[PDB]
């Protein structure tokens, strides 16, 4: 708005994962060879911080579900309940922004892990389903 | 069977690409129109999505689409994305699309007169230089959502009070308020600051004194029958 530096404002947005929004203003300031040289390097930053966290977490699990089978050891349930579901409104828009820029293979690595970490808590001894695009679900 | 067929062709690029089409078809019928819109993307069909995104609320894809390459349907394709976006009370994105891209910058500050961002409001008109309007749509649109509240607040006053005196219906209609109030509960806290900055002290200390008093009244008796207590502003409250 104020400083008319767009690629300060738009490198933010592939921070803020508004690149529904990073989209628009890059073409609305008709300056879209910004799409390869600042949204496409936003893209797989997002993939690679999440795609880790689905598979950091994951293990975490089993090694929370071996050791227990002692009283700290019940917070560590309700965390990640507690950034699961934060970090679900950051995954919804990572599964398509790369499926607009047509990475159909990450995009469905994410979206598969993702259900796949979410059924992994079955055996729950509160949580919110995944809305999963029907376009790669095969 | 369209699952099926694509699955067989996941590293075939080729072949892969007629399925989207048919299958996307078959979901621009089944009002999921992100479906239909997304893979109309993957094969270069770049108008039949923009409709699909103006069927579904997704008004950014549409004209991202519309002004990288159809030029001409700019300013239409817009204005229809408000008569979706002004029934279904989504005031804020509707004054998004009338700001940069209608240029009605009058109407643009009335819709956050309706949805409580009058913090925003008062920013836009500075910007453009155009202070009448803290005169003209800031101060009645204040003075409109304070009778919209001060009116509510006595709703659940009158409503609970005649239900504390009364089976099952009047156990639901306990839980039916507290979700409303604390929906409303933040939407309030944006009316009692902006009447602070524009000198309305009575009118702001009569929310507050109102509020509280209903809370107050409200913990004696789902105790009988979770409550959030309400962050009070230390200027006008005495």
């Amino acid at each position: 708005e104020y400083l008319d530096n767009v690629k300060e404002a738009v490198a933010l947005y592939c921070k803020a994962y508004r690149y529904d929004i990073a989209s628009l203003v890059a073409i609305k300031a008709k300056k879209d060879e910004l799409l390869e040289e600042v949204v496409d390097p936003g893209l797989g930053e997002g993939f690679g911080i999440i795609a880790e966290l689905l598979a950091d977490c994951k293990g975490q699990i089993n090694s929370q579900l071996r050791r227990l089978r002692e009283e700290y050891l019940v917070q560590s349930v309700g965390r990640l309940i507690e950034r699961l579901n934060q970090t679900k409104p950051d995954a919804v828009r990572v599964v398509e922004g790369l499926c607009r820029r047509n990475m159909r293979e990450q995009a469905h690595q994410i979206q598969k892990n993702f259900v796949e970490v979410l059924d992994l808590l079955k055996a729950n001894v509160e949580i919110h389903d995944f809305p999963k695009s029907h376009i790669v679900d095969f | 069977l369209y699952k099926h067929g694509l699955a067989l062709y996941r590293y075939d690029s080729e072949k892969q690409n007629v399925i989207y089409n048919i299958y996307a078809k078959h979901l621009s019928s089944n009002q999921m129109y992100t479906d239909a819109a997304v893979a109309y993307e993957m094969l270069g069909k770049l108008k039949e999505a923009m409709g699909a995104y103006q069927s579904a609320k997704r008004w950014r894809e549409a004209m991202s689409i519309a002004v990288q390459k159809f030029p001409e349907e700019v300013e239409s394709v817009a204005e229809e994305l408000i008569s979706s976006l002004t029934f279904e009370h989504r005031y804020v994105d509707a004054a998004d699309i009338q700001l940069e891209y209608l240029d009605n910058v009058k109407e643009a500050v009335a819709l956050y007169c309706k949805a409580y961002r009058y913090d925003i409001a008062s920013l836009v008109a500075i910007k453009a230089k155009k202070d009448e309007l803290l005169e003209e749509v800031v101060d009645p649109g204040l003075g409109e959502g304070f009778g919209i509240i001060a009116e509510l607040l006595a709703d659940c006053k009158g409503q609970i009070n005649s239900q504390l005196r009364r089976e099952e219906y009047l156990v639901q209609s306990v839980g039916r308020l507290i979700e409303r109030l604390n929906q409303t509960k933040p939407d309030a806290v944006r009316v009692v600051e902006g009447l602070c900055r524009r000198n309305m002290r009575e009118q702001a200390h009569q929310i507050q004194k109102n509020f509280v008093e209903v809370l107050d009244l409200l913990k004696a008796n789902v105790k009988e029958i979770e409550i959030h207590d309400f962050p009070k502003s230390h200027i006008v409250d005495f």
